[PDB]
RNA sequence: CCCCGAGAGGGGGUUUUUUUUUUUUUUUUUU
């Protein structure tokens, strides 16, 4: 029971977008040179992301040390002050966390072409610095910047995106108080295509509208990798014109 | 001392077993000779690694006692210079009390022991000797011995008993007193008392564990 | 609650209690700590607050981590029986330590070693019917005192002294400063306290010595 | 401790999934038989798919509710793996990847879903309620141990009884089960889990690019189908027809089609797990009441 | 608007298995036939909403075929509608002399879901096996499609059994239901049933006057404790079935 | 398979300890 117009008759939600339009989107790309290898800061909403690729490079401890492949570790950092209220705990060894961390990893290992880089370590620490729905999809697209920032060899781009559903009606790109009203899907999409890397739903869907809303999902995910893949263009365009 | 055993019922594991005594069930799995981490190794010997699960929640502290306590048992029983620098893990999974856990671990322990001691055997790791170990208590109105107490006995008991000996020549020599632990209130007489209907009632419990041994061992080798 | 420790029932609550210059005096023991290498008893009594702590030198031991030519000195400080700090407040005592004697001890002569001092607060009694600065001086008196009963090269005999929130330890003499400390205090008292903690420097050196040599 | 995989063995296995061969002779969309054992006390199961055994124990103490929930009752659920199940195992990994993976998914089918009431586990608002805990132990390790807990757990919750209390004032009245019967939990649904194993036949480069998609999909999969395979995906479904949790957590990238299709093929194992599961339960109690019949006869 | 688009010349599928008709609704499969069965529906005179048909059989074993058969309002009213919506709202029709503020459109509860007779009709019918002594043997849920035989009323059912004029199967079996109503009302007394009254008085209305005129009595007669006796079985049978299925939700 | 001498020499292919669990807004039946 919701007291406020999460989709009003007119096809209008909360903040003004309809049920098909991704929010603002603003990648943006070598943003810290001399922290890492490669580096992205992500505002997608008002989501925003710090994402660091430190690699590929000498492991630590020669112990862990694999010499057919890269060594790929992902550390989420969810800031005590993403969130409206502050946290009091810290969420570094939240079971939630680690889970999320271990999903990114899963994910890229069938993307990152690790096998040409055995005998080294490719560390991706990331920073949420402030978080309003769909942070799943967004982590999945910082990650995917910094990796290619960082010239690191992947067979395709990687978007993430969230779905919700309201009764029928299926909304693009939610926010939080969007999830807070309804269960989302959250979609990892391999470039143009239909594959799915990441189908996560926590929330109860019926299984009928399951199919409709991966198809939205789908095709909003396209979108963000047209607009990764625009951003992505402009900044190489112009460093091309200023070192050529 | 109506015990009822398993053995080899796990297919991951070198060796394991389920040993049953009243309500009181245990599960034991042994993997061994193999590769230690270097904080285990042991130069000459073999080094034991003893887990204890318990029934209800997490391992805790009381488990910790339970795993000391078995690894005074199982360390003389095994020929560990048979396997220098080496591992042999022993994980012991408790799966019904068959007692006030709040109050007593004595079933469990004694349960433990003759589950690891079987899971040993199926595990095929070289062993000096044979073993059994059962839990006795004492009632202040009874003044009574009860060898394998119920957990009603237990509730109204004046002490508690886990004793463990160490068998040999077709289980009819006692080599040793693995282990005697006695808790409560109790005198030099009664102890002894212990030790003689306790001896008795091990030597009974060998036999049965001989039997279910041959039993369920003899199918797999060849004539 | 925690399954390493028996912290009892979670519905108990701990027992809350309810209402119906000055000389100073210290008193030093070494050697009596079979398990390490150096050891250190240091109380002191003055006014309304009594000090009781116990120093503990490991080393020099192994090193896992790295080479090194010289040697590396670690210092944690530990909560004693009663009376209690702030895990940061202890922290931020044993970085002050730290740099102290890492300009005391001889590190050339231990290399890829690893010397482990202890600092035990056993038992800090506060009478009066930031504290941690108080202590401070009486600290680096027992790993002085450890050290030296380990049979660690020093350069000097390291002490200190605590005035109105401000601690600093002097070597040679008190011509030179091995640390500074500064909390609350007044303005403009850098001199007042400079000579007020280089004669409790003094006092404490000579007792040093004193205990080191006849004892 | 790894698991060392020759080439040959790699290549064989996957080869006989080109020719719709499993080792073990089942179907690629064929799910393991699961026995349920109930032991002599409430809230004791045991779950057994193949060589899988996993048991799972339901226990309750009286506890205070947290101050945000004073209306509802606490519930937990362990997962801790053993080096009993295989050596692969560290004793009390509970952050590796596929331990926190295994923890998250019982919890997002149980404990998020709300599959037990626990409002009705409160005796006393914000002062006293019941603390339901869920210990699964893992036995032995053939696969499919997401499945045998969701099993294990949920079988346990519904043949599980907690003593009857009541409750005057600040006191509380524990009854015991001879004086009066125990009472059981409250169940909104039946959660079931269902995992699917993939394998990319070919290439990476054909599986990014390429155009007739050719991935191999198994359900249920043993250890050694578990150990070679490229991608996971675990669907929770209950016979209301819905889905309670969905987690392909990355791996081989998968047709949208395909996983739609799987979640389609769980849910007619979830309704044949889930009549399974009730009727073993009646045949439990109609066994409980019939010696209850013949010690009260004889006595 | 929610409302059938053919409206008031709405049927029932001649053939349960008609291609246009299974394209449509899916679910026409699942509906059983009793078409066969001889239906009456037992309500006041100017009943025209009518929710409840019984019928009765004797099977070749001995024992009796019971089966109430009540309005497939379901099948026209779906959940999240605005008619679902104003349903749920009003929560139950209200009933006066004057009026009747129906809780669900004209078109719907006085014609297509209402069991009228001699016109095929949609209902989720229940039926028992039960012996002389209206103990049940086993009891079967359904959704069917059924034809009313007779509309009575009170007062012509009653007559129709009194006369011993007609030997027709359909008087045959609300003879037997009867029989079986009795039987049904004595062991609910038997088991502790309870026998409250309240029996309020009929505003008469003169035909020629619209003033009212005459203050009358309800008099209650052996068809209203027949048809109470098999509405409280079916509403049992039913409740028992629904929980067995939905243990936490049921209504 | 790899690096250094012009011809059966030489040098390399990469092993081991440290620190606990929560988590978002006036009965009954037909009317």
């Amino acid at each position: 029971m919701s007291r406020l117009e999460i989709y009003s008759p007119e096809g209008l939600r909360l903040d003004g977008r309809r049920w098909n339009e991704l929010r603002r989107f603003e990648s943006s790309i070598n943003t810290h040179p001399h922290a890492a290898d490669g580096s992205s800061y992500m505002e997608q909403g008002n989501n925003k992301i710090i994402t660091l690729v430190k690699g590929p490079k000498e492991p630590r401890l020669k112990s862990q040390m694999d010499t057919s492949k890269a060594l790929l570790n992902v550390s989420v950092n969810i800031t005590k002050f993403s969130k409206f209220e502050r946290s009091k705990s810290s969420h570094k060894n939240e079971r939630r966390v680690l889970e999320i961390q271990t999903s990114l990893v899963r994910m890229f290992e069938k993307n990152v072409m690790l096998n040409i880089y055995p005998r080294t370590v490719i560390d991706i620490e990331i920073h949420v610095l402030e978080q309003d729905g769909g942070i799943m999809g967004s982590l999945i697209n910082g990650i995917t910047l910094a990796l290619i920032d960082a010239g690191i060899s992947m067979f395709d781009y990687i978007s993430g995106i969230s779905v919700g559903l309201y009764d029928t009606t299926p909304l693009l790109d939610t926010n939080s108080l969007e999830e807070n009203a309804m269960s989302t899907v959250t979609l990892g999409v391999v470039g143009k295509s239909e594959k799915l890397s990441l189908l996560l739903v926590e929330d109860k869907i019926p299984l009928d509208r399951l199919e409709n809303v991966l198809a939205i999902g789908i095709a909003g995910a396209h979108r963000v990798r047209d607009l990764m893949d625009e951003e992505l263009r402009k900044h190489a365009q112009k460093r091309v014109s200023n070192a050529s | 001392m109506s015990v009822q055993a398993e053995i080899g019922i796990l297919d991951h594991v070198d060796g394991s077993s389920e040993f049953v005594s009243q309500d009181t069930k245990v599960i034991c799995s042994v993997t061994g000779p193999i590769e230690p981490k270097a904080r285990q190794e042991l130069p000459t010997q073999l080094a034991l690694e003893i887990i204890v699960r318990p029934a209800k929640g997490v391992a805790t502290t009381r488990e910790k006692v339970l795993e000391d306590k078995l690894r005074a048992v199982l360390t003389p029983l095994i020929t560990r210079h048979c396997y220098p620098r080496q591992l042999c893990q022993i994980t012991c999974q408790i799966l019904e009390s068959g007692e006030d856990e709040a109050e007593f671990s004595l079933r469990e322990l004694s349960c433990c022991i003759n589950a690891a001691f079987l899971a040993l055997v199926d595990a095929g790791i070289a062993l000096n000797s044979m073993c059994a170990s059962i839990p006795i208590a004492i009632i202040k109105d009874t003044s009574d011995i009860i060898v394998d107490p119920t957990a009603e006995q237990l509730k109204i008991s004046l002490s508690v008993h886990t004793l463990a000996l160490e068998f040999v020549n077709g289980g009819k020599v006692v080599k040793n007193v693995l282990l005697l632990d006695s808790n409560g209130d109790f005198n030099e007489d009664q102890l002894f008392s212990l030790l003689e209907l306790g001896e008795q009632k091990c030597q009974e419990l060998v036999t049965n564990i001989r039997r279910i041994i041959q039993d369920n061992i003899s199918p797999r080798l060849v004539v | 609650q925690d399954r390493r420790r028996l912290l009892g029932p979670a519905a108990a609550k701990p027992m809350a209690f309810s209402n119906t210059e000055s000389e100073q005096e210290l008193s030093l023991h070494t050697g009596f700590i079979e398990n390490c290498n150096g050891s250190a008893l240091v109380e002191a009594r003055s006014l309304g607050h009594q000090t009781s702590l116990i120093s503990a030198v490991y080393g020099p031991r192994s090193i896992r981590g790295s080479f090194t030519s010289q040697g590396t000195i670690s210092i944690q400080l530990k909560n004693g029986l009663l009376e209690k700090y702030n895990t940061n407040e202890l922290k931020e005592v044993s970085s002050f330590l730290m740099g102290i004697f890492n300009s005391v001890v001889n590190l050339s002569r231990y290399p890829k070693s690893g010397i482990d001092i202890f600092v035990y607060l056993t038992y800090d009694k506060d009478l009066t019917n930031s504290q941690i600065s108080s202590l401070i001086p009486h600290c680096i008196t027992s790993i002085t005192l450890a050290l030296a009963d380990a049979g660690i090269e020093l350069v000097d005999m390291a002490g200190a002294g605590e005035a109105n929130g401000t601690v600093v330890s002097f070597i040679k003499n008190g011509e030179e400063i091995v640390g500074f400390w500064k909390d609350d205090g007044d303005d403009e008292d850098l001199l007042e306290c400079l000579d007020r903690c280089k004669e409790q420097y003094n006092r404490y050196r000579d007792l040093m010595i004193s205990c080191l040599m006849n004892q | 401790k790894d698991i060392e995989i020759s080439a040959s063995e790699s290549k064989f296995i996957l080869e006989a999934l080109r020719q719709n061969y499993r080792l073990d002779g089942r179907s690629f969309d064929q799910f393991r038989d699961v026995e349920i054992t109930f032991g002599k006390e409430f809230g004791d199961v045991s779950v057994k798919m193949g060589n899988t055994k996993v048991h799972c124990r339901i226990s309750c103490q009286i506890a205070q509710p947290y101050e945000d929930r004073p209306f509802e009752g606490l519930f937990v659920i362990s997962t801790e793996i053993s080096p009993m199940a295989g050596s692969q195992f560290e004793n009390g990994n509970i952050t590796g990847e596929d331990e926190v993976l295994c923890s998250r998914i019982i919890e997002k089918s149980v404990r998020r879903s709300g599959a037990l009431d626990v409002e009705g586990l409160c005796i006393v608002a914000g002062s006293k309620c019941w603390a339901v805990r869920a210990d699964v132990h893992f036995l032995d390790c053939d696969g499919g141990f997401i499945d045998a807990s969701c099993i294990a757990v949920m079988a346990g919750l519904m043949h599980f009884k907690k003593p009857d209390i009541t409750v005057h004032g600040e006191q509380i009245i524990v009854h015991p089960v001879n004086e009066r019967e125990p009472v059981p939990l409250g169940i909104l649904h039946i959660p079931i889990c269902v995992t699917f194993s993939f394998f990319n036949p070919q290439d990476t480069e054909e599986n990014i690019k390429g155009e007739t998609n050719s991935e191999i999909s198994i359900i249920d999969a043993t250890l050694k189908e578990e150990l070679l395979r490229d991608g996971v995906l675990t669907v929770t479904l209950n016979k209301n027809r819905e889905v309670v949790q969905v987690s392909k957590a990355g791996g081989l990238p998968m047709d949208a089609l395909t996983l739609m299709k799987c979640c389609h093929e769980a849910y007619s194992i979830i309704e044949k797990i889930t009549d399974q599961i009730l009727q073993l339960l009646k045949e439990d109690s109609e066994k409980r009441n019939k010696y209850a019949a013949m010690l009260t006869s004889e006595n | 608007e929610c409302l059938p688009a053919e409206g008031h010349d709405w049927k029932a599928p001649t053939k349960l298995d008609d291609p246009e008709a299974v394209s449509k609704d899916p679910l026409l499969t699942k509906r059983k036939d009793l078409r066969d069965k001889l239906i009456c529906s037992i309500d006041p005179p100017g009943c025209v909403d009518i929710n409840d048909a019984l019928h009765a059989k004797k099977l070749p074993n001995g024992n009796w075929e019971v089966g109430v058969h009540i309005a497939d309002v379901t099948h026209f009213v779906k959940p999240g509608t605005a008619l679902d919506a104003e349903g749920a709202a009003r929560g139950t029709s209200v009933y006066l002399v004057d009026k009747r503020i129906d809780m669900l459109p004209m078109l719907l509860g006085t014609d297509l879901c209402s069991l009228k007779p001699y016109v095929d009709r949609f209902a989720f019918s229940v039926i028992w096996e039960l012996d002389d002594s209206a103990n049940i043997v086993n009891v079967n849920f359904m959704k069917s499609v059924i034809r009313s035989r007779e509309a009575f009323s009170y007062e012509q059912a009653q007559l129709r059994i009194d006369d011993k004029t007609q030997n027709d199967e359909l008087t045959m079996g609300m003879r037997a239901l009867l029989k079986l109503s009795v039987k049904l009302k004595q062991k609910r007394l038997e088991a502790g049933a309870l026998n409250l009254a309240s029996p309020e008085v009929k505003v008469h209305m003169d035909s020629e006057t619209s003033d009212p005129n005459e203050v009358e009595i309800k008099k209650l007669l052996a068809t209203n404790s027949l048809v109470e006796e098999f509405m409280l079985l079916a509403n049992i049978s039913v409740a028992r079935k629904i929980y067995d299925a939905f243990p936490q939700t049921a209504m």
